[PDB]
RNA sequence: GGUGAAAUUCUUGGAUUUAUUGAAGACUAACUACUGCGAAAGCAUUUGCCAAGGACGUUUUCAUUAAUCAAGAACGAAAGUUAGGGGAUCGAAGAUGAUCAGAUACCGUCGUAGUCUUAACCAUAAACUAUGCCGACUAGGGAUCGGGUGGUGUUUAUGACCCACUCGGCACCUUACGAGAAAUCAAAGUCUUUGGGUUCUGGGGGGAGUAUGGUCGCAAGGCUGAAACUUAAAGGAAUU
């Protein structure tokens, strides 16, 4: 049956948009469908920057940070990312916390 | 007071490149791979096999005059899959062992304004 | 089977009912 | 009446020579016998002279064009490519 | 809601109604007096106007048509008449 | 500079002639760094791009850009905050008037001097009052096309 | 129901309730016969003359200033055209787009509506023949369109 | 958009069509604002605008050619050059420049 | 000449050595593409219509654009006669009979 | 290089990383969303030109001009087909390194037709919202795009933003004492209290979209399309 209301892909009243391909398995999915997420990390390890960057004149220069936007798919998300199932009557929220 | 090289590592997947150059670019200095130091081919992504690569890279450069450097890292880059791996986090600490002089640590992974579609088929490389 | 490959078998015998039934006068 | 259904000009040849040896021809000489737009008057007064010569019956202007047209497909991209090139030296 | 008095409504409903769905439908536009800043005569231009009709002697400006109400936009008045 | 919070506006420098073991580079253009653009992108806002070709006092014909996102203004209730989308092709021609009209003119000793303290962005504060004020607007790139030839003459204005 | 596109709105007008109206106006009909025929030496576009007086003068409807509609007004003094008011504009839209179709010619999307609006050209034509406001059998083809619309 | 601007010249005043009737008018100054096509042979593109410089009138260069100026005046054949005699109620003669 | 053109242009009828008065790209509808200069060592690279490359000097002449009359191979000769009319103008190399005969 | 590991291949014929660049074709990322335009398939870089379309304002204009359609027509993603062009990337057919008792299957490197376009062609798809169009009623709310109105509102006359609205959109949420076999539903409601118009379709599964013709297509193939014989269930929904 119609196991979800908007069963696929957050798409009502337009038909078709374009596909955008997954990163690790490289399956093709339409960009409205599978997965949004931003993945900001950093660009340094555990820094210990007071003697990592005492060498760095113009002191520390950045607080350096990179941005990455990702596109998983349905068929590879539940083999890394921790959802893997949800029950019947709890599939309703949209904010992550 | 200082003189700046450009470290500019290449920590892609299944490899690790690192070579200081002049900022002119067309006078490079002493590239070193994941295959230079240790040989098992499992060791292309170990931490301590990635630190030895920048180890021989660093003290070879001080013998020429490279005191200060400009680290400006690079992942796979482009439509090649864009994310830093086990080298850029790890082997940059192997420039901290010399007390060598750092700066400007962000990436130059090139950005496709989407073009010339990827590989692995439409359906994707299922295992 | 799947109905994608039942249809492939019943489409490449229409190049046999069309061919050998035709010259058989 | 209608004369012929799908044969067209190739009733000239008749029963012989095959199908695709007559299909591929007949698309091409309708680009050869027929008139065009003479760009030096606007009127439809240009017809073939020879192997790649397209003269006009008025206006006395001859256009050296392709074999079965006055401007071919490969001829289209070069004339764009030339005034690509005239504004890396002028503008 | 189970009961009303549809023939005798309140007063704050008709302003929340439309041109086309009242009890007996009528317009929202209204004929309107403007005299020019220059001339003395009144041409009865109304604010839900069209193409920029102006006074017959000095046709400087009296109304500018928009997607909705045309406007006076300068000088004299609107009476409401 | 040493005034470090101009950590954006990356510069390439045309090295041209070696002036007797003290080689003095000539101007080439400007980039951003490759993440100051990306550190400004954000959902629920609107974007723009624009460009032109343009001459100068000589014919260093160059192709500048301009990017400008959209501010969350005061007293917002919506999250969206999107502009008109017919004003987008009304902002992108007026901003492509001012980035033109400073140039065609603007010698590379005064287009250079205008481009360092970002005088040009203050004009959009003062002339894009029309449709939306803006958030951060910058010029983001200048790259040449037609350096005429080697030009040993006018290079000598740049020295100590 | 809009019959050609999927709109549903009501963007129309609503005539006031009063017949006798508007209890302010000056001298009646006997100056307003030719006051619109005066403008009608300019052609004119006949349904447009109700809206060019209205935004300037109090004329509000043809029911108020005189007791006749502006077909029965305009025809009697010898003005009304052969193809009067809408089908003249509707085939003017038909002849305008076919000129566009003799150029670029790749428009499969834009000659779609020319098979759509010419289903409207025929429909209002054979209403006008049924009431015999236009004489029957009505030779209509887009070959001689510009000699018919002009 | 001067194509609508030419579409009311003909209904408001007097004009000519073709080559000879234009240069029939320039030799007594009754012409104003001759209009020129683009694929006219450039001898006669210049052979009339020489004396048009001498007969005080102004010139316009319509971007299309012979078979494009025909529809922008109302007729259904070619017209190379249009002189307009009087356009006393028209948005042309002052609106240029 | 091919030093007075910049890169990317599409020339034909150029000459191999300067003085040859046209030797290559003379056929019915071909072209030689310039595929790279160098200001010093004044010999330009080109792109010949079959798969070979070539280095010639900048003093080589050359017309711009593809030769007209091209695109004629598409119609079949399609009978014996108007193939026989074609060779009769050029040379005697027709009919070419076979070697197992 | 390459994956979990290994190699074909490329290697002191200087590769792979680099720097100054050019080209060549395809593609317009990041914004890009419970948002738009389009009849439907579809449509995201700038500008110009061409004509078109929905919405709203109306105290213009005609006065039943209308709904749904057999026959008959236009458009109609991808792969195809004919013949040209440019052939970067991917890449059925194929060859190859490994895995496999077994691989011409998955994986890895190469790779032809295609991919793009111009003239022409078939008319099929999960062409899905698995929900034929028109009309009129019956709950409450919050957002959202577009138009309009009104607010002594903010920002500095204008624009944007707020507020109260209103009309047409895409939907959503809360419930429905109604409907439904249930899942579910503002319509699948106003239906054994059994009638608002109108088009199309289906009668147990297999045989079978098959055979026979008709008919279209150059072709793959499409539309129309039975029967002999065989069997007592194939299915839908939710429970443990
Ligand atoms: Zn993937
Ligand atoms: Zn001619
Ligand atoms: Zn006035």
């Amino acid at each position: 049956p119609k196991k979800r209301a908007s069963n696929g892909r957050n798409k009502k009243g337009r038909g078709h948009v374009k596909p955008v391909r997954c990163v690790n398995c490289s399956k093709s999915i339409p960009k409205d469908k599978a997965i949004k997420r931003m993945a900001i990390r950093n660009i340094v390890e555990a820094a210990a920057v007071r003697d990592l960057s005492e060498a760095s004149v113009y002191p520390e220069y950045a607080l350096p940070k990179t941005y990455n936007k990702l596109h998983y798919c349905v068929s590879c998300a539940i083999h890394a990312r921790i959802v893997r199932v949800r029950s019947r009557e709890d599939r309703k929220n949209r904010a992550p916390p | 007071s200082q003189v700046f090289g450009v470290a500019r590592i290449y920590a892609s997947f299944n490899d690790t490149f690192v070579h200081v150059t002049d900022l002119s670019g067309k006078e490079t200095i002493a590239r070193v791979t994941g295959g230079m130091k240790v040989k098992a081919d499992r060791d292309e992504s170990s931490p301590y096999a990635a630190m030895l690569a920048a180890q021989d890279v660093a003290a070879k450069c001080k013998e020429v005059g490279i005191t200060a450097v400009h680290v400006k890292i690079r992942a796979t880059g482009g439509t090649r899959t864009k994310t830093p791996g086990p080298g850029g986090q790890a082997a940059l600490r192997a420039l901290a062992r010399s007390g060598l002089r750092i700066g400007r640590i962000e990436d130059v992974t090139p950005v496709p304004s989407d073009s010339t579609r990827k590989k692995g088929g439409r359906r994707g490389r299922r295992l | 089977m799947r109905a994608k490959w039942r249809k492939k078998r019943t489409r490449r015998l229409k190049r046999k009912r069309r061919k050998v039934r035709a010259r058989s006068k | 009446a209608k004369r012929t259904k799908k044969v067209g000009i190739t009733g000239k040849y008749g029963v012989r020579y095959g199908s695709s040896l007559r299909r591929q021809v007949k698309k091409l000489e309708i680009q050869q016998h027929a008139r065009y737009d003479c760009s030096f008057c606007g009127k439809k007064t240009v017809k073939r002279g020879a192997a790649g010569i397209w003269t006009c019956s008025c206006c006395k202007k001859t256009v050296a064009g392709g074999a079965y047209t006055v401007s071919t497909a490969a001829a289209a991209t070069v004339r764009s490519t030339i005034r690509r090139l005239r504004e890396m030296v002028e503008a | 809601v189970l009961v009303q008095d549809l023939l005798h409504p309140t007063a704050a409903s008709e302003a929340r109604k439309h041109k086309l769905k009242t009890l007996v439908q009528g317009p929202r536009s209204y004929f309107l007096d403007v005299k020019c800043p220059g001339c003395l005569n009144i041409t009865t231009v109304f604010s839900h106007a069209q193409t920029a009709v102006t006074c017959e002697s000095c046709s400087t400006i009296l109304c500018t048509p928009t997607g909705g109400k045309a406007k006076l936009s300068e000088g004299t008045s609107f009476r409401r008449k | 500079q040493g005034s470090e919070d101009h950590s954006f506006r990356k510069i390439k420098l045309r090295v041209d002639e070696v002036q007797g073991k003290n080689l003095l580079t000539n101007f080439h253009g400007m980039d951003f760094t490759t993440d100051k653009l990306r550190s400004m992108v954000r959902k629920w806002q609107t974007l723009i791009e624009a460009n032109v070709t343009v001459k100068t006092s000589d014919d260093y014909v160059l192709r500048i850009f301009a990017i400008a996102f959209t501010r969350k203004q005061a007293n917002q209730v919506k999250r969206h905050s999107y502009a008109q989308s017919s004003h987008i092709r009304a902002i992108r021609k007026v901003i492509s008037e001012i980035l033109t009209k400073e140039v065609q003119g603007s010698t590379l000793a005064q287009l250079t001097s205008k481009l360092i303290p970002e005088v040009i962005n203050k004009e959009i504060e003062n002339a894009t009052k029309d449709i939306f004020p803006l958030q951060n607007i910058h010029v983001r790139k200048v790259k040449l096309l037609k350096q005429p030839k080697f030009d040993v003459g006018a290079l000598m204005a740049l020295h100590g | 129901g809009r019959m050609h596109s999927a709109g549903k709105g009501i963007s129309s007008s609503a005539i006031p309730y009063s017949r006798n109206a508007p209890a302010w106006f000056k001298l009646s009909s006997e100056s307003v016969i030719e006051q619109i025929v005066k403008y009608a030496r300019k052609g004119l576009t006949p349904s447009q003359i109700g809206v060019l007086l209205r935004d300037a003068h109090g004329v509000t409807q043809a029911r108020v200033i005189t007791g006749n509609k502006i077909m029965r007004i305009l025809k009697s003094n010898g003005l009304a055209p052969e193809i009067p008011e809408d089908l003249y504009y509707l085939i003017k839209k038909a002849v305008s787009v076919r000129k566009h179709l003799e150029r670029n010619r790749k428009d499969k999307d834009a000659k779609f509506r020319l098979i759509l609006i010419e289903s409207r050209i025929h429909r209002l034509a054979r209403y006008y023949r049924t009431v015999a406001v236009l004489p029957p059998n009505w030779k209509y083809e887009s070959a001689t369109a510009s000699a018919l619309v002009n | 958009s001067i194509n609508q601007k030419l579409a009311l010249v003909i209904k408001s005043g007097k004009y000519t069509l073709g080559y000879k009737s234009t240069v029939k008018s320039l030799r007594q100054g009754k012409s104003k604002l001759i209009i020129i096509a683009a694929n006219t042979p450039v001898l006669r593109k210049s052979e009339l605008e020489y004396y048009a410089m001498l007969s005080k009138t102004k010139v316009y260069y319509f971007q299309g050619g012979n078979n494009e100026l025909g529809t922008a005046v109302g007729k259904l054949f070619r017209v190379g050059v249009v002189s307009i005699l009087e356009a006393g109620d028209s948005d042309i003669l002052t609106t240029l420049a | 000449p091919l030093g007075s053109v910049p890169e990317g242009t599409i020339v034909s009828n150029v000459e191999e050595k300067p003085g040859d008065r046209g030797a290559l790209a003379r056929a019915s509808g071909n072209y030689v593409i310039i595929i790279g200069h160098n200001p010093d060592e004044n010999k330009t690279r080109v792109r010949l219509p079959s798969g070979a490359k070539k280095v010639i000097s900048s003093d080589a002449r050359g017309v711009i654009g593809v030769i007209a009359g091209g695109g004629r191979v598409d119609k079949p000769l399609l009978k014996a006669g108007r193939a026989f009319h074609k060779y009769r103008l050029k040379r005697n190399s027709w009919p070419k009979t076979r070697g197992v005969a």
